Parts: C-alpha cells; structure tokens; sequence
C-alpha cells in the first residue's frame, strides 16, 4: 500500500470551486462530543490511499 | 558569542569612572549599554558605540575599538551606582555582557 | 502495519550509530513517532518523539543535543542521530507510532503500535 | 467488481478451525469489512480493512489477506457462532456485497 | 445508545407510491453518510442509496428514475421517496451510517415491504 | 508606548503558562519587540524577538523548541508561550522594543521601552 | 517531572481469580481537556508492549473485555476480571500530560 497519499473523506461543508483543506481536526461523526480525542464518532478527516 | 565584563569597579563621588566590555573582533560591532539601579528595569544610555540617547546627560560617554568597548563616566554621582549590561548583537543574537556593578562612596 | 526497525549492534564507548525504523501498512504522514528504550532488565524509559512533519524535535534530559531525530516522510522511515554514547544507553530501542492523528493525542503520550526491538550495545 | 464468495454451505463442529474466503476478482487490497448476520437479524461488523479486530468483537475471531485473496479464520467455533457471513467493497461506489456463506453448527 | 428506528413500509399496490423514516438517536443524520440497503426475501444484502453528508445524492443502477432519498434537519430523520413499484422492490430494507474504510457500524432494524 | 505584562505566576517543572505584554498606544505596530528575562539573582537573559510585522521570529538557544512569541498590531499586545516550563526558567521577564523594523536593523537601535516585569517562578 | 509509583511491587495470583494493580501519580493528571492522561501498558515476557489501557479508563482496540481501568486526580487502577495463563507480565503506567515521559518501574502478575 502506497500509504503517502491521502483524501478528505471526513468532512460535512461541501468544497467552493477551487478550495483547499489542509486541518487535522478530530471529525465528529455525530453528537458524541470530540474534545480533542479519538475514537467512536471521532475520526480524521484525511483517509490514506492503500 | 560571549562579551566579558569586569565583576565590579569603584570610584569615589565626583571623579571618572571607566568600565570595560570585552569581544572577539568587538570593535567591528554595534554595542549597546544599560543601566540597572538596584530594583529598576533598565535604561538605555549608550548605543552605536558612540551616540547617546534623548534624555541622558553628556557625561556618558562610551566608545569602541578592536576587542574593548569602554564607557566613560566623568563626574560621577552618587546615582552612577547601578549594574551596567554592555550588550551587542551578533547574527540576530541578543548576547548580554556580564554588567559591570559601579560603586561610588 | 511493521515497524522494522534497522541499524543497531556493538558500537564503540564514545563512539556512533544511527538507526532506522522503516514503517508500513499505515499513513505515517500524519502520525507521530515515539523512541523508547528499556536496559537489561531495567524497565521502559522514553527517549523522543517527532510531529508529523518534523521540526518538532522532542528529547529528555540524558539525550539533551546528544541525541537527535529525523523522518523520511517521502520513504516513510524513521531515523535516529547518536553521538558519544555512554554506557547507560545500552538497550533495546522501540519505536512506536501514537495512537492517532490529531491535536490534544500529545505527539509524546499514548502509543498505540510498537515495533520488534534492535539491541543496541556499547562496549570493547 | 465482482466479490464471490466461496464456498456458500459450509459445515463444522465446535472448536473446528474454518476458514471462510471471499475471494477479489480485481485486488483492492484494504477494502473488506465482514459482515456477520444472524438468520433473520442485522448484521454487524466483525473485520474492518480486512484485518483489524473491530471493537467488541471477541477475538476469537480473525481476518487475513490483501490484494487479490482474502480470508475469514475462526480460531475456534461457538454453537452460536452460525450465521451467514458476508464481505463487502469498502471505499467503494456501488458497495458490492458477496452472495453469503452460512455458516452451520452441524 | 446509537439507534436507528424504521417505519413506513407496507403491503402497496405494483407502481405505487410509498416513503420509509428512519429516526436517529445519538447520531445527527444531517452530516453522516446515511445509505438504504435492500435484502429481497431468501437472498442477500444489496445497496440502494446514499446521501452524502453535504447533501450530495446515490441510487443504484436499479433504483435510479424510481426512488428518492429525503432527509430532515428538524427530526433528525431519512426518508426514501417509494415510487413506481415493481415487483422486485418487495424486500427489507434497512438504514446504515457510512464511514469509508470503517464498516456499517450501525444498523436499523428493517422493515418488509410488499408488492401485490 | 506604555507597555503592562501579565501571566506569571506559580507552576510547577514542565507546565505550561502564557505571558502577554500589552501597549497603550498602536505605536506599537512600529516597534521590534524582544523578550528578555532577569534572574533573581543575576541580570538579563535575551529569550526571544519578533519583528514589526511578526515574520522574522528569533529564539535564544536555550530556548527554541519550547517557547512561541506572537503579536498582534491590532490588538496592541505581545504574547509568549511558555512551554516544558523548566527548572531554571524562574525569573523575571521583560519586554522591550527595539524600534528598527525588521533583524536587519536591529543593531542600529536599543531596547528601550521596558514594562514592569512579570514574575515567573518553576518549582514543585 | 511526575514521578509514578505503583501499587505493588509484585501480584502473583492463579489463574481464574480477579486482580487490580494500582499506580498513583505525584501531581494531578486530570483535565488536560477533560481526561484522564494516564496510560496502561503489558509487556509480555520476551516480546514488546502494546497500549491495554488509555486515559485512565478506556481500552485501544482489541483488549480483552476483562481489563477496566478506574480512578480520578492521582490514584488508578487496572481492574482485570478474570486472571489467566497469557496475562503474565509486568504492568505498566504512564504519565501522558507532560513533555518528560515517565513509566512505571514493573509489577508482574504471574501465576504461583
């Protein structure tokens, strides 16, 4: 697996033509509060290519 | 980068004091020097090895040559008692001298 | 996931060495990277960490500027500078992936993944 | 793509080591997820990316293989260890499933 | 703690119309990948739909020009438009939450549609 | 400008704090500004500078990897970040401004506006 | 720098019975964010560790069910269920709120 390229799949706000995302949030993936911490309902944004 | 400065020299009131600051090749630098009244933030009296700043009597007088920058002090004072930091920069480093106490009787 | 770490051997009192943990199976571009040592017998002791793109440069008193660190994070490796080594440093060297990918996961706390270990020994 | 699983009856007793293929005509390498449904019932996850232990699934339960072969291991069965077992496309645009395996306490 | 209740299938009429809800509890639908999933009765799981988590629409080849996905911000709820109903679209239909490279790690309890 | 600093207080080796050296006036925009600290026992050690509009960001030896200076023009404000606060960190810092405008000038000036200082003190 | 002392030295216990092990901190660990930074590790005798416990109170992927952490402010400890033959090793404790990164010096449970 060529693990050096990644994508966005994690994210709620669709891209304005020509926009560039470069966070390293924790996604909340519901209510479940992140508070800087991973796990369920707390995943990242960026997804490595394999 | 390191500037050498005596521990401490001594004058009596009213005559000249003279306070040495040491460098590699210091003469061909700009050196700063300050005075520290015992409990006091520090003031700027001397800068550019020759210029004094607004507000400072002409009584200090500093100046700079090959390895020694020196500051003179004719008329000395009783408030001339405080530390005196030569300072100078060297590739963007802010690099103090030791400071030099000055006691006067 | 591997963590196969390289290098390491008997090395010389004074002497260098570098070593190298070669990583796979998993990102490694936004994940940090722990060093922990463990002498004979004598428990696990920390020793670095590095952020996701370098720069971040983390290291204990004993490794104080003796120690260095560095990630090839085009080849996805992990690298380790040594100098004037003593003879407390003789161990077995771990490195270790964090748990995970973003801030607050501190770049030096939890640790998720460990590698097989390369035995580092300083003698004559 | 197209995922077939193999075989689709499959028979065991307890503590016999199975090993359940669904096999990738393409190779994805990453992109497996077994699903796991009781007769009648909702399925859920037991192996995410094809070899990771999915939380709270007990670890009796294993996954192996990447790119063109993949497999299913239970290190060893249970009487209620019999399901229909599935494998499906992750990372994918249509999340093509297998056609089941049922798994029998027999 | 994370659950997903379904109502709205039934016994309708071939060509008809018809809509399923799916309510959540704990997840927020309106930024989760949410997909419909169909399993016809004596044969397996198959996809439907999903709706992105920006709002971005997917039906399968089989279901593209008959049904629509809906969503509610308000109820925290999915909804599937039901129309022109052969008799293929007689299955259970359950709501997943989709996560990439993580698995349907949620599940709804399904409903049984029939067509006659 | 009048210059006030707030943020010292009491932690303990390895904690973290956050200075701040604030202005009265937006003359502030106009001056480098340097962080400099004084021992309790001895005189001044330069920590840190930035330049007047903040891209030109130096730090003392000691010092890098650990502190972080930031500015505001338009808040009229000087932070400094203070992180792995250590054992010898207790002192008292100063903030002072340089005036020339970026590192290339700063020899030809003095630091010459001094707030009261901030007492920063490190112990268990 | 945080100095972790664990509680005890040693806990060899047959297999099938509950055991605890217990490690207090010197300074508090407590709401860097709202969490506990305080992290469980075994290592298995002859092989490297891995994560059991992190944050005190909650387990990475895979940890047998029969592992709980518990405790708040300086006192945890590690609650496992049930005690058997592949839970032999020394157990370790780290302090995860400060750049100086300390472990514990060794307990192993192991059977008698």
């Amino acid at each position: 697996g060529n693990y050096n390229y990644l994508y966005r799949l994690f994210r709620k706000s669709n891209l304005k033509p020509f926009e560039r995302d470069i966070s390293t949030e924790i996604y909340q993936a519901g209510s479940t509060p992140c508070n800087g911490v991973e796990g369920f309902n707390c995943y990242f944004p960026l997804q490595s290519y394999g | 980068y390191e500037l050498t400065q005596p521990p401490s020299v001594s004058v009596s009131p009213g005559q000249t004091a003279t306070i040495t600051c040491s460098g590699d090749k210091l003469g061909d630098k700009y050196a700063c020097w300050y005075q520290q009244r015992p409990g006091q933030s520090p003031v700027l009296v001397i800068y550019q090895d020759s210029k004094r700043p607004s507000g400072i009597p002409e009584r200090f007088s500093g100046s700079n040559s090959g390895n020694t920058a020196t500051l003179t002090i004719g008329g000395t004072q009783a408030m001339d008692e405080a530390a005196y930091f030569c300072q100078a920069w060297d590739s963007n480093t802010g690099v103090f001298g030791g400071g030099t106490k000055l006691t006067v009787l | 996931v591997q963590l196969l770490e390289s290098g390491g051997g008997v090395v010389q009192p004074g002497g260098s060495l570098r070593l190298s943990c070669a990583a796979s199976g998993f990102a490694f571009t936004t994940y940090a990277m722990n060093w922990v040592r463990q002498a004979p017998g004598r428990g696990l002791e920390w020793v670095s960490a590095i952020s996701d793109g370098g720069g971040s440069a983390y290291y204990a008193d004993s490794v104080k500027g003796r120690f260095t660190i560095s990630r090839d994070n085009s080849k996805n490796t992990l690298y380790l500078q040594m100098n004037s080594l003593r003879a407390e440093d003789t161990a077995v060297y771990y490195c270790a992936k964090t748990r995970g990918r973003g801030l607050y996961d501190y770049v030096w706390g939890s640790k998720d993944y460990w590698g097989q270990g390369t035995l580092v020994t300083v003698s004559s | 793509i197209q995922l077939t699983q193999s075989p689709s009856f499959l028979s065991a007793s307890v503590g016999d080591r199975v090993t359940i293929t669904c096999r990738a005509s393409q190779g994805i390498s990453s992109d497996l997820a077994w699903y796991q449904q009781k007769p009648g019932k909702a399925p859920n996850l037991l192996i995410y990316a094809a070899s990771t232990l999915q939380s709270g699934v007990p670890s009796r339960f294993s996954g192996s293989g990447s790119g063109t072969d993949f497999t299913l291991t239970i290190s060893s069965l249970q009487p209620e260890d019999f399901a229909t077992y599935y494998c499906q496309q992750l990372n994918s645009d249509l999340y093509t499933f297998g056609q089941g395996t049922k798994l029998e306490i027999k | 703690e994370v659950q997903l209740v379904e109502s709205g299938g039934g016994l309708i009429q071939p060509g008809g119309s018809l809509r399923l809800s799916c309510a959540a509890s704990g997840i927020i639908v309106s930024s989760n990948y949410m997909t419909w999933v169909r399993q016809a009765p004596g044969k397996g799981l198959e996809w439907v739909s999903v709706i992105y988590s920006g709002g971005s629409t997917f039906y399968a080849d089989s279901v593209k020009g008959r049904f629509t996905i809906s969503r509610d911000k308000s109820k925290n709820t999915l909804y599937l438009q039901m129309s022109s109903l052969r008799a293929e679209d007689t299955a259970v239909y359950y709501c997943a939450r989709d996560l990439g490279p993580y698995g349907m790690d949620v599940w709804g309890q399904g409903t049984t549609v029939t067509v006659s | 400008v009048q210059l006030v600093e707030s943020g010292g207080g009491l932690v303990k080796p390895g904690g973290s704090l956050r200075l701040s050296c604030a202005a009265s006036e937006f003359t502030f925009s106009s001056y480098s500004m340097n962080w400099v600290r004084q021992a309790p026992g001895k005189g001044l050690e330069w920590v840190s500078s930035i330049s007047s509009s903040g891209s030109q960001i130096y730090y003392a030896d000691s010092v890098k990897g650990r502190f972080t200076i930031s500015r505001d023009n338009a808040k009229k404000s000087l932070y400094l970040q203070m992180n792995s606060l250590r054992v010898e960190d207790t002192a008292v810092y100063y903030c002072a401004t340089n005036g020339g405008a970026h590192s290339s000038t700063w020899s030809f000036y003095g630091m010459d506006v001094w707030g009261q200082g901030t007492t920063v003190t490190v112990s268990s | 720098d945080i100095v972790m002392t664990q509680s005890p030295l040693s806990l060899p216990v047959t297999p099938g019975e509950p055991a605890s092990i217990s490690c207090r901190s010197s300074q508090s660990l407590l709401h860097s964010n709202g969490y506990l930074y305080l992290d469980w590790y075994l290592q298995k005798p002859g092989q490297s560790p891995q994560l059991l416990i992190y944050l005190g109170s909650n387990r990475a992927s895979g940890v047998p069910d029969r592992f709980s952490g518990s405790g708040s402010g300086t006192d945890f400890t590690l609650k496992i269920s049930r005690v058997e033959a592949e839970d032999v090793g020394v157990y370790y404790c780290m302090q995860a709120l400060q750049t100086p990164g300390t472990f514990g010096q060794g307990t192993r449970l192991e059977i008698k």
